[PDB]
């Protein structure tokens, strides 16, 4: 009549265990000041209608990249069959992004890299010429 | 030259030649063009009868490719599926995406350490043969996983 | 020796609560960090309860804590 | 000795010096090991990118106490609810922060070298291990001092006690010589660091709902 | 190390499974989920026919109970008493409270370390067993000792 | 040695008994220590004596405090 309890893993490593510790302070630090910036000014408009679907954007992709923007989205658009532009001038400081997803829409990459590039740049996509947009800020 | 690398872990131009010819008598079709590669499955030795539900012994098959494509270095994979028509043209849409879908999932699963992996599924409308006669067992329907080794 | 005995011997330390794990499921008796909760209700050395020994070396034998009390219990005898 | 009836070594530092250096070197190792297994997820947790300030500013560094007292000595305390203060200023960044200049350890392999002196390079190896943990905890609380710091600025920017820096940009035209031009010159300084503002009546709460059935 | 204890004092893995074995297998039921612990005693192995007056032979049954308790380190525990329906619900309420404050008051009087007993009685309104033909002899006339490792 | 294991034995009926915690006063502040005698005499040298009834002496002053005094940093 062996006692046993369920779950039983594999060895711990206890600089895990401080990483650990110290990554679920950091999220719930996180979580509590986005429900403070949510609540002082609530978002009124969603780039849905910036960003529209079209046919053969519903072509699917996993992605692991952390670079700069122009490279990324280029590939994108050539999977899609979409011509490319690019508008204004590019800074001298790089715009950096960081996507790590599995398995969504070519249009929902494209909305989670106009989400990540903040104020520095701006995603526009034409369904009627298929033309994928990427504009740059006028700032310094 | 003791502490720097002195090639490409994991990766040996005779276990490349060997796992090719291997692919080769078994049946999947490998094939090479400048720097361009292409593997070509049936159907039939993936799946059952048009449906997006893998067979228990055909993970073996997904496990040798995995093996196959760790040895090179590269950016971007894009894994296509064809089928053969049966009913309209949208039931086999979905279902070249839906296989295109689980296929490229396993392999995601398994550590090919590719950057973007891009799937479709283009239905039966582009085919390499003339003769359709068979049903899934007809030579055009088939997936294709195609890259280009960088550097 | 024997921690997790009529057990299937130890798995890891966490570290976190400063004991060991079984290879069932169960806590461990043994402790593995020294931040784990002991219960020490006896301690040695001498100056407790002041602020410990001044270090100066004496030519006699008195033994003076931090805050000016003298220990007569801790100093040698004539 | 005990009771009333009861009454009635050069080797020992080698072994410990020998011992502390290897027991270090080894876990520093492993601990490298660790860490870059996981790389993606450190990256992905702090993410100094998401952070940046409007001209890729850095945000200040804000650190909070709350409930406080000091006994100053007898006869005085001083008692206050909450205090907040500036521990670093804003500045110009061309990249941002990442955890590798937190987080790594340094290795290098030591290559520098029987009746008790197992058990003593036994022992020097336990220290060494134990150290080695220690430098690692400190690492670990002076990245969670820089996260925190900045994801504490945005809050109180929110809840307008901070104010913004503010960034001016002269446009010069077509400037220089026969000799060198510069087709373009812009010049961008910061006037006005960021700072808490002691007028408290402007200051907005915030209340969050929840609503269900 | 020779200095500093080594493990919690009076405690041994080895004599924390086998007195559970022997308490299972003597009829007492002893569960762990998690970290919470409960030891469910039969009324007919400490009590008379629904009196709160101890057999004498049955404080080696709470001795053996409080030498496993001492093995634990804990906060609080929980003594609640349960019984069977006679004539009352009043009758019975007194009953299973009477019954709990002697229990508990033994459990007391040895050394189990704890800072909290709480000890209620609830009578016969919470049966685990819908056979309710016996007496005192019935399965759900019980008294449960419940509590949680504190770490 | 036996001392002090004789002092760990008790500790719960000296910390009943050395209740410092309910004597503080209002501010958190240690009351003042009071010292009396009673039924005086002082012979200062022949040719005169001094008597009292009784005295009253303040011995340690008021302060503020952050935790109260425990018995075992006397009898320890």
């Amino acid at each position: 009549m062996k006692f046993k309890k369920p779950p039983i893993n594999n060895p711990s490593d206890d600089a895990t265990i401080k990483l650990a510790e110290a990554a679920v302070s950091v999220s719930d630090s996180m979580l509590e000041m986005a429900k403070v910036e949510k609540v002082i000014t609530p978002p009124s408009k969603d780039n849905t209608l910036t960003i529209p679907n079209a046919y053969n954007l519903q072509a699917r992709a996993s992605v692991d990249w952390s670079g700069p923007i122009e490279e990324l989205t280029a590939r994108i658009a050539k999977a899609a069959h979409f011509r490319f532009r690019v508008l204004g001038k590019s800074p001298s400081v790089p715009v950096l992004i960081s996507i790590s997803t599995k398995d969504e829409s070519l249009a929902e990459i494209l909305r989670d890299i106009d989400y990540q590039a903040g104020k520095k740049a701006s995603i526009h996509v034409y369904p009627n010429s298929q033309v994928v947009e990427l504009r740059y800020a006028k700032i310094y | 030259v003791p502490k720097l690398p002195c090639r490409v872990d994991g990766a040996c131009d005779a276990t490349i030649i060997k796992m090719m010819t291997d692919l080769n008598k078994k049946g999947i079709k490998v094939a090479s063009v400048g720097q361009n590669y292409l593997i070509s499955i049936p159907a039939s030795a993936l799946f059952a009868d048009q449906s997006p539900r893998l067979n228990w012994a055909s993970y073996s098959l997904l496990n040798e490719i995995a093996a196959f494509l760790k040895q090179f270095r590269k950016i971007a994979i894009t894994v296509t599926s064809y089928s053969s028509k049966y009913v309209s043209v949208k039931r086999e849409r979905a279902l070249t995406l839906a296989r295109s879908r689980v296929v490229s999932e396993y392999l995601w699963s398994q550590g090919v350490d590719s950057r973007i992996i891009f799937t479709q599924g283009l239905g039966s409308d582009k085919p390499i043969t003339s003769y359709t006669l068979g049903g899934d067992r007809s030579p055009n329907a088939r997936v294709e996983i195609t890259f280009r080794r960088a550097v | 020796d024997g921690c997790c005995s009529k057990m299937g011997g130890i798995n890891y330390c966490d570290s976190s609560a400063g004991r060991l794990v079984c290879n069932n499921g169960f806590y461990s008796t043994c402790y593995c960090t020294r931040h784990a909760v002991m219960d020490l209700q006896f301690l040695m050395g001498c100056c407790l309860w002041h602020g410990g020994v001044y270090p100066q070396l004496n030519s006699s034998g008195l033994v003076v804590c931090n805050d000016g009390y003298v220990s007569e219990e801790c100093s040698l005898q004539k | 000795t005990g009771s009333l009836a009861g009454l009635q070594m050069a080797l020992k530092e080698t072994a410990l010096s020998v011992g502390a250096q290897a027991g270090l070197a080894w876990r520093a190792k492993i601990i490298d090991e660790q860490l870059n297994k996981q790389a993606r997820n450190l990256d992905a947790i702090y993410d100094f990118n998401s952070l940046v300030l409007e001209h890729n500013i850095l945000p200040p560094v804000l650190l909070e106490g709350r409930n406080t007292l000091n006994l100053a000595d007898a006869q005085s305390i001083r008692i206050s609810d909450r205090t907040y203060k500036v521990a670093k200023q804003a500045h110009f960044i061309t990249t941002p922060p990442t955890w590798r200049q937190y987080l790594w350890m340094d290795y290098v392999k030591p290559e520098a070298p029987k009746e008790i002196w197992c058990i003593y390079t036994e022992r020097g190896w336990k220290n060494g291990i134990d150290q080695a943990n220690t430098i690692l905890e400190e690492n670990i609380a002076r990245i969670k001092e820089d996260f925190g710091g900045m994801i504490l600025y945005r809050k109180l920017l929110a809840m307008n006690m901070v104010s913004p820096p503010y960034v001016s940009h002269t446009d010069l035209g077509v400037t220089g010589d026969g000799s060198e031009i510069h087709i373009d010159d812009r010049v961008l300084r910061i006037t006005a660091l960021p700072e808490l503002n002691v007028n408290s009546a402007e200051w907005r709460a915030a209340v969050a709902k929840d609503e269900n059935a």
